[PDB]
RNA sequence: CCCGGCGAGGGGAGUGAAAAAGAACCUGAAACCGUGUACGUACAAGCAGUGGGAGCACGCUUAGGCGUGUGACUGCGUACC
RNA sequence: GUGAAGAGGGAAACAACCCAGACCGCCAGCUAAGGUCCCAAAGUCAUGGUUAAGUGGGAAACGCGGAAGAUGUAACGGGGCUAAACCAUGCACCGAAGCUGCGGCAGCGACGCUUAUGCGUUGUUGGGUAGGGGAGCGUUCUGUAAGCCUGCGAAGGUGUGCUGUGAGGCAUGCUGGAGGUAUCAGAAGUGCGAAUGCUGACAUAAGUAACGAUAAAGCGGGUGAAAAGCCC
RNA sequence: GAACUCGCUGUGAAGAUGCAGUGUACCCGCGGCAAGACGGAAA
């Protein structure tokens, strides 16, 4: 079991078309703060679902 | 005038990078921050380095306007390779490839 | 209104005012030849042949310039027996003017 | 070659190339099969094909107007400017002054002069007759030519 | 005296490099399956020369016979109509008149089944 | 000059309904296969598909000729596991007579994108009405 | 001077004729990997070429169907030693 | 006789079967074997008979039978044909690189211009392995050469255009930034596509295996831009 | 070696991914199944 053809750049580029990525179009905006963020994520400064958390 | 940030050998394949540099080509710069800083790979990591550096040669170097700019110029070539040694079994000598990289990503308000 | 006739070995369809390529003759650039024969009289009602060769035709042709054609390469080759060979070809060609044509 | 008679790698065991030596011209920094010897180049000329050719080169000098005789061609002191300015009074540039014996004021100065240069009479050569345009001959040095070829 | 080959190689391949220009990948860029690109193209290049003359043939007389069918006459009986009706055009003219003049080559046609018996 | 070749789009193509009632199976499918070759038609281009439109009205009622009725036992493979799919001559009208003539007129042109294209314009039914009529169809006397 | 980690790598200014001479430093082709633009391909079968050839894009003649790239479709064609 | 040392067309395909010896180009025409229903270029052509079975489209001795072929119809090439099969005659056509005309190049014979031999021309030849013979291209160095070009831009690299039947040459866009070298001759470590050739770089499988005994980690705090591994 | 790498009938330096004909098949992946492979090995 080996190969005894070498595969080109188009098998390589139509293998590695489902390799790729999409946005994470995810950003919502915290109403206290007014800093975007993820759903269901916290933000950086300590908000979230516009209610004040830990933050230290 | 343009806005030429690139970095040089960095600490990634040259393949890996290049799946990351595919999703942030032609959108906006205010955008693109929101993009990379969230985005879970490594290779984001380095890219959102070059692109905070190119805005801000867009504040110091640049006259005004920061808002207004395109990623317009983006391209990913692979560098040098380090090559060592390592060991396998039956004692014969595996040499192995270090990939590095360049990112050559130019940005301008036009 | 077109004209058909035999220059070169090979007939042509050849309309006034057209400049048409014909093969290499010992005509000078400043000549203006007539070509006597013709095949087909082209009007609203047309001169056929049972004869070839109406004298009532006549075909007014001037040369403006001599040369050779493209390069085109040929290329001989045999197969494991040891063989092959390249040469190539510059075919020489009239550019010729049809102005009138004698119905 | 500097090296070893060991073989870099066995016969069997590798997937490799035949070797019998690293010394093979096929390969890098090894000996040339075809390398050159120290051998001299010279070669055979008959004297009468030489002097025959002398008389023809100087058949076709009397011909081409490259061949100048004067009176008496001479220098006073081992002085360039007195030799140059005597060239510059005849407008000769590029010759080759063919004399008698050996002059201690003429052949003195001479080296510093490249496309002048004198000789004497037993030291002629076929190429000094090629390269240099005319020839200037001394009316003491017609007797000796003519003895010299013969 | 010894004397390098660097400079008539890479200049020797600029005119085969230039002839493979466009050839899918190996035979443009790899040097060996160009070689035998070149050769080879040259081959069907060389005999397909000699197959237009076949191949506008064919189309002359598909075209020939395809405009005779229209008047009710069959190609065989056409070419002998002109042989013997002395007429001296060949299949090019055949073959171009009937894009321009349908009536002119309905003239050829009916000419040609006047001398036909 | 060159030799006239014709846009494909410009291709000045009719519609034309033949009855196919009463008629030889493979001497009158070779002409209507020929047609929509676009032999017929004076400005032929071997890579240009001239064929004209051929509408085959009622083709469960042709004329068959001599034992070919019962002769004609066509056979096809599905790709699957090796049993042959066989198919009578009289079983095949009585079930779709429009694949008989699919059979003789797609094995009578070129193998390629170009002969499936010639393919296309096949529409052979089997009742005498259609929705062809309304873009003025001119019947072929044949 | 700025960002970047009191990193690495650059941007700007400046020297230098030149930094497509920046210490990996003269000239830098190919195999290899990329990015921008014109075209074609997601119903189509075979040494992948060649002959014909539709459309699209760009400079020209101040049109005269010019030239280059792309090759829908089609005839033919079973690598080298 | 052919292949070996022959290209092309037909026999579905098929070196040795049949026709037929490729100097080159041409969107010219005429032919040999083989064909004129489509695929696939040309007759659904004329006349006289046979065939009822798709025999044609695989078969002896023997009285249309004798008769059993293979992944899939698969024993005409395929559709499909009652002639579009079989026997004979006639007329045209398709049909190769065969043949002719036009355009061009080279050699070998005989002349005539007449004489360092070039031709107004003349018929003819030009498939090719092993092998022989003749005429040519380019690179390094040297005499030519203290000559030519050149910072108004040398070698090298990289494209277009022109030209030569060829290896080549010519000028020019850009990079480069300092040497290259006309013609005539000589001296070769002289022309790469392979020798499981050698030295450096780079794909390929491909971001696939694997990340090292199966004693197992969890949590808080401090520095640090960032801590499952490190400081407590 | 290059691949834009399907299956059947026959041909064939002798069981064809490449030849003549026919038939199927949107493009590209992922995980297994090891029948095809001159891959170790079983005469």
């Amino acid at each position: 079991a080996v190969q005894q053809n070498k595969p080109t750049r188009s098998k390589r580029g139509m293998r590695r078309s489902h390799d790729a990525l999409t946005a994470v179009t995810s950003l919502s905006v915290d109403k206290t703060s007014g800093e975007k963020h993820l759903r269901h994520h916290i933000t950086a400064d300590g908000y979230y679902r516009g209610r004040k958390v830990i933050a230290k | 005038m343009e806005t030429i940030a690139k970095h040089r050998h960095a600490r990634s394949s040259a393949q890996k990078v290049r799946l990351v540099a595919d999703l942030i080509r032609g959108k906006k710069v205010s955008q693109a921050l929101d993009i990379l800083t969230y985005t879970n790979k490594k290779a984001a990591v380095l890219v959102k380095k070059v692109l905070e550096s190119a805005i801000a040669n867009a504040e110091h170097n640049d006259g005004a306007d920061i808002d207004d700019l395109k990623v317009t110029k983006i391209f990913v070539d692979e560098g040098p390779s380090m090559k060592r040694i390592m060991p396998r079994a039956k004692g014969r000598a595996d040499r192995i490839l270090k990939r590095t990289s360049h990112i050559t990503v130019v940005v301008s308000d036009r | 209104m077109y004209a058909v006739f035999q220059s070169g070995g090979k007939q042509h369809r050849v309309s006034e005012g057209q400049t048409v390529r014909l093969e290499k003759l010992d005509i000078a650039t400043g000549e203006t030849v007539e070509f006597a024969e013709v095949l087909m009289i082209a009007n609203g009602e047309e001169v056929k042949i049972g004869v070839p060769f109406v004298d009532g035709g006549v075909i007014k042709a001037e040369v403006v310039a001599h040369g050779r054609g493209e390069k085109v390469k040929i290329v001989k080759f045999r197969r494991r027996k040891h063989y092959r060979k390249q040469q190539g070809h510059r075919q020489w060609f009239t550019d010729v003017k049809i102005t009138g044509i004698s119905a | 070659v500097t090296g070893s008679g060991k073989k870099p790698w066995r016969q069997k065991g590798t997937g490799r190339a035949r070797s019998g030596s690293i010394k093979s011209p096929i390969w890098r920094s090894g000996g040339v099969t075809f390398a050159a010897r120290p051998q001299d180049h010279s070669q055979k000329v008959n004297k009468k094909m030489y002097r025959g050719a002398l008389k023809s080169i100087l058949s076709e000098l009397v011909r081409q107007d490259r061949l100048i005789v004067v009176e008496k061609f001479s220098v006073e002191a081992p002085k360039t400017k007195l030799l140059a300015q005597k060239l510059k009074d005849m407008a000769l540039e590029d010759v080759l002054i063919i004399t008698g014996e050996l002059d201690e004021n003429l052949f003195l100065a001479a080296r510093n002069l490249h496309k002048v240069d004198v000789r004497d009479a037993t030291g002629i050569d076929p190429v000094s007759l090629i390269a240099f345009d005319k020839v200037v001959m001394t009316a003491d040095a017609v007797k000796q030519v003519e003895e010299m070829l013969a | 005296a010894r004397v390098k080959r660097g400079v008539i190689a890479r200049a020797r391949h600029k005119k085969i490099l230039k002839q493979a220009k466009g050839y899918y990948g190996a035979r443009s860029r790899v040097y060996r399956v160009a070689f035998q690109a070149v050769i080879k193209a040259g081959q069907y290049a060389y005999r397909d020369r000699r197959q237009r003359k076949r191949q506008f043939r064919q189309l002359w007389i598909a075209r020939i016979n395809a405009a005779a069918r229209q008047n009710g006459i069959s190609y065989s009986k056409f070419i002998n109509g002109l042989k013997k009706a002395s007429v001296e055009i060949d299949r090019k003219i055949l073959a171009d008149i009937a894009v321009f003049d349908k009536v002119a080559f309905t003239a050829l046609v009916e000419k040609a089944k006047a001398a036909l018996a | 000059m060159k030799t006239f070749t014709a846009k494909p789009e410009t291709v000045k193509r009719d519609w034309y309904v033949v009855d196919a009632t009463g008629k030889t199976l493979g001497r009158l499918a070779t002409e209507l296969a020929r047609r929509l070759r676009g032999k017929h038609k004076a400005e032929y281009t071997p890579h240009v598909d001239t064929g004209d439109y051929i509408i085959v009205l009622n083709a469960d009622k042709v004329a068959v000729t001599g034992n070919k009725r019962t002769d004609k036992v066509y056979y096809h493979h599905t790709g699957h596991i090796g049993g042959i799919k066989q198919a009578t001559f009289e079983e095949m009208i009585a079930r779709r007579p429009e694949r008989v003539i699919e059979i003789a007129v797609k094995g009578m042109l070129p193998k390629g994108p170009l002969g499936r294209a010639m393919f296309r314009k096949l529409k052979v039914y089997a009742g005498n009405e259609h929705n062809h009529a309304a873009q003025q169809p001119q019947v072929l006397d044949i």
